[PDB]
């Protein structure tokens, strides 16, 4: 998936 | 000071993502070629299984890294296996060395399955382990240092994927397959060398033990029970929270099926459409469509988070996570409908007019209709992604204790891989002779429109069930 780059640090408000 | 450790992690992730997306982009075209007499459905199923394995081995990779072995050692071993697969692929692509492998309708199935399995396991473990490792290398300084590091990580992943989908896909499609498949192998070799020589400057932690062991021990021992068995009340509460979270991913499974269709069957359709030529005969790469969607995602997530969200919060009327998930699934519905409509139009048109085009080594009897009408499907997939994939994790985090990250991500990836496996299984089920939907690499004699409509229908049933459940839940 292409969104996992954003999802990797989601808790840090990536 | 720490720039010698953060930079190594960033570079390793960039190279790994570049190699993975170089492999995944042009695998359908590669298999549907001269060395392999694979059909379109078989190649699509193979790539779907590969992606499903990569995303489903992530929880097992995390458990292997945490319960035993370690974190850095797990990444090192996974990089070794992934490089082994990256050596398997070009040795197979080169005509000279392909004889030693399979000289004497799947000509070299064992080699192309072993390589895919090894690459999938390596990618799964690296993807599951690199982000906690990168967080650990900078967590000492403070929250702002981690925020900067994860901005860098976000950008590194994006540029790795984009550079892959542009350059490596173009080279593989137009120039040659040996060089375009050796480039990801060289990238993996560079990443492995960087991690091996950069190991001394890394900050490593002993294996702590993931929550999966506690999960499985509680499940085997077993509303459950509190302070009655060996397990403490906190662990039981955490397991109950995870049980409450699971149904969201269970409903998101068809979403991930249709999403992972992006570069398995949509690529096949694009190959069977009229692809423009950009040189005196270098055709446009078929992976440039998903590269364009990725560029749209990069251009829109800052746009969304900085324009739509602030004024939405200021004016109210903000939607909850479940509403955003429903909107994402509706956009997935629309994407599947658009794919079905385009495929039906193409099949109706090709009945009288067809133009022979060559993409690599194989010749495709494409239709007259232009490729660019496939853009709406990819745009809808990207919008559905930004609406649903992020909202799912936001809801899961909002319904989980703050001490249980890397287990929400593990389950998320596991259910994504389950969705990919379900999509591959559905394609195989419609590939049987009893139904005969795809029992005719030419798909002109097949019926892909019916399969796309089936995906849309199952997504619709899932969405209606999700809405009915959510009305009671909310
Ligand atoms: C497509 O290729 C086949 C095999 O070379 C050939 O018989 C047929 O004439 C070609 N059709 C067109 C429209 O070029």
């Amino acid at each position: 998936m292409l969104s996992e780059g954003y999802l990797s640090g989601l808790e840090y408000w990536n | 000071g720490r720039r010698a450790a953060c930079g190594a992690v960033l570079l390793t992730e960039l190279l790994e993502r570049a190699a993975f997306y170089g492999i995944t982009s042009n695998l359908v075209l590669f298999l549907n070629g001269a060395p392999f007499c694979w059909e379109g459905a078989q190649a699509s199923e193979a790539l779907l299984l590969f992606m499903g394995l990569t995303y489903l081995g992530s929880p097992f990779g995390g458990w292997l890294a945490d319960a035993r072995l370690g974190r850095a050692r797990a990444i090192l071993l996974s990089l070794a296996l992934y490089l082994l697969g990256m050596l398997a692929f070009p040795l197979l692509a080169a005509p000279a060395t392909r004889a030693a492998l399979c000289g004497s309708a799947r000509c070299c199935s064992p080699a192309t399955f072993a390589g895919l399995v090894l690459v999938g396991l390596g990618v799964a473990t690296v993807k599951a382990n690199i982000t906690p490792f990168g967080a650990d290398q900078v967590k000492d300084r403070g929250p702002e240092a981690t925020r900067r590091f994860f901005n860098w990580f976000y950008w590194s992943i994006n540029l790795g994927a984009i550079l892959s989908l542009g350059g490596i896909a173009y080279i593989q499609q137009n120039v040659s397959f040996v060089t375009g498949y050796a480039i990801p192998t060289v990238c993996v070799g560079l990443a492995f060398v960087v991690f091996l020589c950069g190991q001394s400057v890394f900050i490593t932690k002993p294996p702590d033990g993931s929550a999966f062991t506690d999960m499985f021990k509680i499940l085997t021992y077993s509303c459950k029970m509190s302070h009655g068995g060996p397990f403490t009340e906190e662990k039981v509460e955490d397991v109950k929270a995870l049980v409450k979270i699971v149904p969201v991913f269970l409903a998101l499974i068809p979403y991930w099926t249709v999403y992972f269709q992006m570069q398995t069957t949509y690529v096949l359709q694009s190959l069977h459409l009229r692809i423009p030529e950009i040189s005196n005969p270098h055709t446009l790469p078929a992976a440039w469509l998903t590269m364009f969607d990725a560029v749209l995602i990069l251009l829109l997530i800052p746009l969304k988070d900085k324009l739509v969200d602030p004024i939405l919060r200021r004016h109210g009327l903000l939607p909850s996570s479940l509403k955003r998930i429903a909107v994402g699934m509706f956009f997935v519905m629309c994407s599947a409908f658009a794919a079905g409509i385009l495929e039906s139009k193409r099949l109706n048109l090709v009945k009288e007019k067809t133009i022979n085009q060559t993409i690599g080594n194989v010749v495709y009897h494409a239709a007259d209709l232009s490729l660019w009408w496939q853009v709406p499907q990819y745009l809808l997939i990207g919008i559905s992604e930004i609406f649903a994939s992020i909202a799912g994790l936001e809801f899961a985090y909002s319904a989980a204790p703050k001490s249980m990250q890397s287990a929400i991500m593990g389950l998320f990836f596991f259910f994504s891989g389950v969705g990919s496996f379900v999509g591959s299984g559905l394609l195989a089920l419609v590939s049987i002779k009893a139904i005969g939907w795809m029992s005719s690499g030419n798909i002109n004699g097949c019926y892909l429109n019916y399969y796309f409509f089936l995906l849309a229908a199952i997504q619709g049933a899932t969405l209606l069930l999700f809405l009915i459940i959510s009305v009671k839940y909310d």
